[PDB]
C-alpha cells in the first residue's frame, strides 16, 4: 500500500504506489509547454494528469514529499489525461532564475527521499523532474520487467 | 535524419471507384504523432479531412468526409493510407498528408508534398511535342526565344526541361489548358543568339501517365 | 456548437519589396490564441510559420510576427522580401474540426515593364497531325494586366485561341503569358499572315509580332 522507492541510476528513478509503479526522471529535457499543456494549480487538478484515481494520491504525497508548496509554489505541468501520449507530470527545478530556490528545496526533497540521489543540473540551464505512469506510451520500454527487476 | 512524408504519385480514377493514396514517414517515431490530411482545390482553400494515431489506430474524421475517407496506417513500414470510396468529381483536388507535434497541438509542424486526384471518365493519351522555333524570315537580336508545345495529352502532370536541365534559367513553362479532356501546353526558353542555333537546343517532356518520354531538338527552318 | 469558420477577409495582396504588410484572420468563436498560421509557396509546398498566435518556428525569419486574441489575428510580414511571394493560411487548432482559411496570396509590386513578344509558326511534324498551331509568347511584363489580339489576313480572330499565364517570376516579379492560335492544317493553308497584337500600359502602340505562311 504504502509506496516505495528505488534508484535506478543517476537519472532514472521509480516509485511503486499502490497497483501502479511511476518512472521519474531527472534531466534537461522537457516536452511540455505551459502554452499547450495542463497547469497543476492544486492538488485536485492532478486528476488532469491521470486516469486511474487509485495513481493519484501517491503523485500527491510525492510533491508533498519533495517540499511542493501548493499555494506559493509555481504550478507543475502535466500532458492532459485524455491525449494520447500519455501522463507526464513536471517540476521545473532549472538552477535559473525564477527557479532558484525552488529547485534547491525540490532537490533537497530527493536527497531525502533517495539517499544515492544525484544532482545532473547545470547551473544557468533548464533542469525538470519527470513522472511518467509505467504502461502509458510516455514511459516508453523503461517499465518492462527487465528494468524493474534491477531496482528490487 | 530528418523528417519527410513521401506521398504517392498522381492518381487517374473512374468516377464511382475508389482509390488509395500513401505517405511514407522517416526521421521520427512514426507511432508517437498523428497524421492529418488536408484537401485543396482552388479557391477552395485548405479543408481537414481527418486524422490517424498510428500508435492505436484510432481515427478522429471531419464530417464533411467520413465514409469518402477512409485513414490506415502500417507501423511496420511507417505509412499512412487514405482510401476513398465512390470518387465524384468534387473529389479532384490535391491532397496531403501532415504530421502534428509530438504532444497533439494541433498545428501541422511537417508536410507532404501532395498528391493530385484527377477523377474523370477521360482516357489516359501521351502527348505530342512540337518545336517552336522562329520563322524563316524572322530577323536576330541578342536574344531567341524557342519554345515546345506538348500537345494533346491526359491526365496531368508533365514535366518540361531543356538540354536535359542544363538550361534552367530563362525558361518559362506555362500552365497546362483542358480542352475536349485534352491538356495542351507550352515552354519558352531563351538564349544569346550566339549560342543558338551554333548549339543544340533540346526540350526534354516526361509524361509517365502513359511512360512517355520524348527529347525534341530545335532545328532551325530554311 | 457548429464547426469554427475562419475569415480572411483579404484575398490577394501586392507591396513593394521592403513594405510592411499585415494579413487578417478572424474566427467565429473564441480560439484563445490557438491559431497557427501557413505558407503555401507557388510549387504548393507548405510550411507551418507560426504557431499559438505569435510564437515563430526555428529558422523562420523574424519579419514574420504574429498578434491577436479571441477571435482577431494578424499575420504581420516586415521588410517584405523576394522569397516571401507565396500564400498565406491561417488555422484554429483550438477544437476538431480544424479550419483554416481561405488563403491571402502575396504578389511584389515593381516598376513596370514591358512584354518581349516572339511569334511561332507550325512545325511541320504538327502539321503531318493535321493541326496547326501559332503560338505567342509575352514573356517578363508588369503589371499583370495585358490584352492579346489575334489577326488572320487583317481580320480579328477570337474562335481557337487559348491563354496561359505564368505565377510571378520569383526572381524578377514579372509575369509571362502564352497565346496560342489553334487551327486545322488545312484552315491553317488557307491564309497567309498570322498576327499576335499585344497591349499593355508600357506602350500606346501595340507590339506587334508577325509570321506570313509565304516563308
Ligand atoms: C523551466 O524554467 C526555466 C527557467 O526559468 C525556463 O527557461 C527560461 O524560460 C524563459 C522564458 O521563456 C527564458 O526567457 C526568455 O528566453 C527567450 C529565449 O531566449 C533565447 O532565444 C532568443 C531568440 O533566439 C532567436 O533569435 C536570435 C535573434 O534573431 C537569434 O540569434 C537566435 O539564433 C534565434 O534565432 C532562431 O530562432 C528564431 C525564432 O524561431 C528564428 O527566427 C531564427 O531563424 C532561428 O531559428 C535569443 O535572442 C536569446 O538570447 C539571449 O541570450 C544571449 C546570450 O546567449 C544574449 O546575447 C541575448 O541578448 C539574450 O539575452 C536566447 O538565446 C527570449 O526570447 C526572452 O526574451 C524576450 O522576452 C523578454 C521578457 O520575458 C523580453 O524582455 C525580451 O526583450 C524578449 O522580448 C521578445 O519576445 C517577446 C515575447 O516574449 C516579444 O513581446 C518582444 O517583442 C521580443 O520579440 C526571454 O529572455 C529563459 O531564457 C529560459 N532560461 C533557460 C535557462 O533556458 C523554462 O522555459 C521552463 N520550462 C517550461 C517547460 O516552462
Ligand atoms: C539510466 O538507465 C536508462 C535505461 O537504460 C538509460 O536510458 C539512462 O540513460 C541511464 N542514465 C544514466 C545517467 O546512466
Ligand atoms: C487515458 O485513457 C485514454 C483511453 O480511454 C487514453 O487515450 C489516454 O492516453 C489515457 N491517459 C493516461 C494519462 O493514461
Ligand atoms: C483536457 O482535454 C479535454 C478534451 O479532450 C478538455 O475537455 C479538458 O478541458 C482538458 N483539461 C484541461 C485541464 O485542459
Amino acid at each position: 500500500e504504502l509506496p516505495s522507492l528505488c534508484m535506478l541510476n543517476n537519472s532514472f528513478y521509480y516509485m511503486k504506489g499502490g497497483a501502479n509503479i511511476f518512472l521519474i526522471r531527472v534531466s534537461d529535457v522537457s516536452v511540455l509547454m505551459k502554452e499547450y499543456d495542463v497547469s497543476v494549480y492544486e492538488p485536485e487538478d492532478l486528476g488532469n494528469c491521470l486516469n486511474k484515481s487509485d495513481s493519484s494520491w501517491a503523485i500527491h504525497w510525492f510533491s508533498i514529499a519533495l517540499g511542493h508548496d501548493w499555494l506559493m509554489d509555481p504550478p507543475m505541468l502535466c500532458r492532459n489525461k485524455t491525449k494520447k501520449e500519455g501522463s507526464n507530470i513536471q517540476f521545473n527545478i532549472s538552477k535559473a532564475d525564477e527557479s532558484r530556490v525552488y529547485g534547491k528545496k525540490i532537490r533537497n526533497g530527493m536527497r531525502h527521499l533517495f539517499r544515492g540521489f544525484y544532482d545532473p543540473c547545470e547551473e544557468g540551464k533548464v533542469c525538470y523532474v519527470t513522472i511518467n505512469q509505467c504502461g502509458d506510451p510516455s514511459s516508453f520500454e523503461y517499465c518492462g520487467t527487465n528494468y524493474l527487476s534491477k531496482c528490487q | 535524419g530528418q523528417v519527410q512524408l513521401q506521398q504517392s504519385g498522381a492518381e487517374l480514377v473512374k468516377p464511382g471507384a475508389s482509390v488509395k493514396i500513401s505517405c511514407k514517414a522517416s526521421g521520427y517515431a512514426f507511432g508517437s504523432h498523428w497524421m492529418n490530411w488536408v484537401k485543396q482545390r482552388p479557391g477552395k482553400g485548405l479543408e481537414w479531412i481527418g486524422q490517424i494515431y498510428p500508435g492505436d489506430g484510432d481515427t478522429n474524421y471531419n464530417g464533411k468526409f467520413k465514409g469518402k475517407a477512409t485513414l490506415t496506417a502500417d507501423k511496420s513500414s511507417s505509412t499512412a493510407y487514405m482510401q476513398f470510396s465512390s470518387l465524384t468529381s468534387e473529389d479532384s483536388a490535391v491532397y496531403f498528408c501532415a504530421r502534428d507535434d509530438y504532444g497533439t497541438r494541433y498545428y501541422f509542424d511537417y508536410w507532404g508534398q501532395g498528391t493530385t486526384l484527377t477523377v474523370s471518365s477521360a482516357t489516359t493519351k501521351g502527348p505530342s511535342v512540337y518545336p517552336l522555333a522562329p520563322g524563316s524570315a524572322a530577323q536576330t537580336n541578342s536574344m531567341v526565344t524557342l519554345g515546345c508545345l506538348v500537345k494533346g495529352y491526359f491526365p496531368e502532370p508533365v514535366t518540361v526541361t531543356w538540354n536535359s536541365g542544363s538550361l534552367s534559367s530563362g525558361v518559362h513553362t506555362f500552365p497546362a489548358v483542358l480542352q475536349s479532356d485534352l491538356y495542351t501546353l507550352s515552354s519558352s526558353v531563351t538564349v544569346p543568339s550566339s549560342t543558338w542555333p551554333s548549339q543544340t537546343v533540346t526540350c526534354n517532356v516526361a509524361h509517365p501517365a502513359s511512360s512517355t518520354k520524348v527529347d525534341k531538338k530545335i532545328v532551325p527552318r530554311d | 456548437t457548429g464547426d469554427i469558420q475562419m475569415t480572411q477577409t483579404t484575398s490577394s495582396l501586392s507591396a513593394s519589396l521592403g513594405d510592411r504588410v499585415s494579413i487578417s484572420c478572424r474566427a467565429s468563436q473564441d480560439i484563445n490564441n490557438y491559431l497557427n498560421w501557413y505558407q503555401q509557396k507557388p510549387d504548393g509546398t507548405v510550411k507551418l510559420l507560426i504557431h499559438y498566435t505569435s510564437r515563430l518556428r526555428s529558422g523562420v525569419p523574424s519579419r514574420f510576427s504574429g498578434s491577436g486574441f479571441g477571435t482577431d489575428y494578424s499575420l504581420t510580414i516586415t521588410n517584405l522580401e523576394q522569397e516571401d511571394i507565396a500564400t498565406y493560411f491561417c488555422q484554429q487548432g483550438k477544437t476538431l474540426p480544424l479550419t483554416f482559411g481561405a488563403g491571402t496570396k502575396l504578389e511584389i509590386k515593381r516598376t513596370d515593364a514591358a512584354p518581349t513578344v516572339s511569334i511561332f509558326p507550325p512545325s511541320s511534324e504538327q502539321l503531318t497531325s493535321g493541326g496547326a498551331s501559332v503560338v505567342c509568347f509575352l514573356n517578363n511584363f508588369y503589371p499583370k494586366d495585358i490584352n492579346v489580339k489575334w489577326k488572320i489576313d487583317g481580320s480579328e480572330r477570337q474562335n481557337g485561341v487559348l491563354n496561359s499565364w505564368t505565377d510571378q517570376d520569383s526572381k524578377d516579379s514579372t509575369y509571362s503569358m502564352s497565346s496560342t492560335l489553334t487551327l486545322t492544317k488545312d484552315e491553317y493553308e488557307r491564309h497567309n499572315s498570322y498576327t499576335c497584337e499585344a497591349t499593355h500600359k508600357t506602350s500606346t502602340s501595340p507590339i506587334v509580332k508577325s509570321f506570313n505562311r509565304n516563308e
